[PDB]
Protein backbone atom coordinates (compact mmCIF):
# COMPACT_ATOMS: atom_id res chain seq x y z
CA UNK A 1 0.00 0.00 0.00
CA UNK A 2 2.85 2.46 0.80
CA UNK A 3 4.44 1.50 -2.06
CA UNK A 4 1.21 1.90 -4.26
CA UNK A 5 0.60 4.97 -2.24
CA UNK A 6 3.94 6.69 -2.74
CA UNK A 7 3.15 5.55 -6.44
CA UNK A 8 -0.30 6.49 -6.40
CA UNK A 9 -0.59 10.27 -7.33
CA UNK A 10 2.45 10.01 -9.37
CA UNK A 11 0.35 8.04 -12.07
CA UNK A 12 -2.60 10.15 -11.57
CA UNK A 13 -0.21 13.05 -12.62
CA UNK A 14 0.86 10.61 -15.62
CA UNK A 15 -2.55 10.41 -16.65
CA UNK A 16 -3.42 13.96 -15.86
CA UNK A 17 -0.36 15.62 -17.66
CA UNK A 18 -1.06 13.14 -20.39
CA UNK A 19 -4.72 13.04 -20.88
CA UNK A 20 -3.91 17.22 -21.97
CA UNK A 21 -0.98 16.26 -23.93
CA UNK A 22 -3.45 13.32 -25.38
CA UNK A 23 -6.15 16.11 -26.09
CA UNK A 24 -2.93 18.71 -27.58
CA UNK A 25 -3.03 15.89 -30.19
CA UNK A 26 -6.29 15.53 -31.79
CA UNK A 27 -5.36 11.59 -32.19
CA UNK A 28 -6.06 9.71 -28.95
CA UNK A 29 -3.22 7.80 -27.14
CA UNK A 30 -3.80 4.76 -26.02
CA UNK A 31 -0.66 2.10 -25.75
CA UNK A 32 3.15 3.55 -25.34
CA UNK A 33 3.62 1.65 -28.45
CA UNK A 34 0.92 3.40 -30.25
CA UNK A 35 2.25 7.09 -28.15
CA UNK A 36 5.65 5.68 -29.76
CA UNK A 37 3.84 5.38 -33.27
CA UNK A 38 2.77 9.36 -32.84
CA UNK A 39 5.53 10.07 -32.23
CA UNK A 40 7.47 8.82 -35.80
CA UNK A 41 4.26 9.98 -37.51
CA UNK A 42 4.73 13.66 -35.87
CA UNK A 43 8.53 13.44 -36.78
CA UNK A 44 7.73 12.20 -40.38
CA UNK A 45 5.59 15.19 -40.73
CA UNK A 46 7.75 17.33 -39.15
CA UNK A 47 10.51 16.38 -41.76
CA UNK A 48 8.33 16.62 -44.42
CA UNK A 49 7.30 20.01 -43.53
CA UNK A 50 10.72 21.61 -43.14
CA UNK B 1 34.56 15.09 -71.14
CA UNK B 2 34.34 17.91 -68.97
CA UNK B 3 30.48 16.77 -67.45
CA UNK B 4 31.95 13.23 -67.48
CA UNK B 5 33.43 14.66 -63.35
CA UNK B 6 29.88 16.70 -63.17
CA UNK B 7 28.03 13.72 -63.34
CA UNK B 8 30.68 12.08 -61.06
CA UNK B 9 30.29 14.70 -58.43
CA UNK B 10 25.95 14.75 -58.71
CA UNK B 11 26.47 10.89 -58.48
CA UNK B 12 28.01 11.44 -55.38
CA UNK B 13 26.17 14.27 -53.84
CA UNK B 14 22.57 12.07 -54.89
CA UNK B 15 24.07 9.24 -53.18
CA UNK B 16 24.83 11.20 -50.07
CA UNK B 17 21.12 12.81 -50.49
CA UNK B 18 19.69 8.97 -50.06
CA UNK B 19 22.38 7.61 -47.66
CA UNK B 20 21.02 10.31 -45.49
CA UNK B 21 17.24 10.06 -45.99
CA UNK B 22 17.68 6.37 -45.16
CA UNK B 23 19.17 7.31 -42.11
CA UNK B 24 16.86 9.50 -41.31
CA UNK B 25 13.89 6.92 -41.99
CA UNK B 26 15.79 4.05 -39.95
CA UNK B 27 15.83 6.14 -37.14
CA UNK B 28 12.31 7.06 -37.37
CA UNK B 29 11.42 3.40 -37.50
CA UNK B 30 13.62 2.98 -34.72
CA UNK B 31 12.03 5.44 -32.06
CA UNK B 32 8.74 4.21 -33.59
CA UNK B 33 9.59 0.24 -32.27
CA UNK B 34 11.99 1.62 -29.81
CA UNK B 35 11.40 4.76 -27.58
CA UNK B 36 9.33 2.70 -24.88
CA UNK B 37 12.83 1.13 -23.57
CA UNK B 38 15.24 3.19 -24.78
CA UNK B 39 18.29 4.31 -21.92
CA UNK B 40 16.88 2.02 -19.51
CA UNK B 41 18.85 -0.05 -17.06
CA UNK B 42 20.51 -3.29 -17.76
CA UNK B 43 18.18 -5.89 -16.68
CA UNK B 44 20.72 -8.99 -17.08
CA UNK B 45 22.83 -7.47 -13.80
CA UNK B 46 19.84 -7.24 -12.00
CA UNK B 47 18.94 -10.88 -12.77
CA UNK B 48 22.07 -12.15 -12.13
CA UNK B 49 22.08 -10.36 -8.95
Amino acid sequence: IQSLTARAPVWLAAQDTLNQLCEQSGETLASSNDVTEYMQQLLEREREAT
Amino acid sequence: LERDALAERYATLSFDVQKIQRAHQAFSQFVGKHLSVAFDTDPEAEIRE
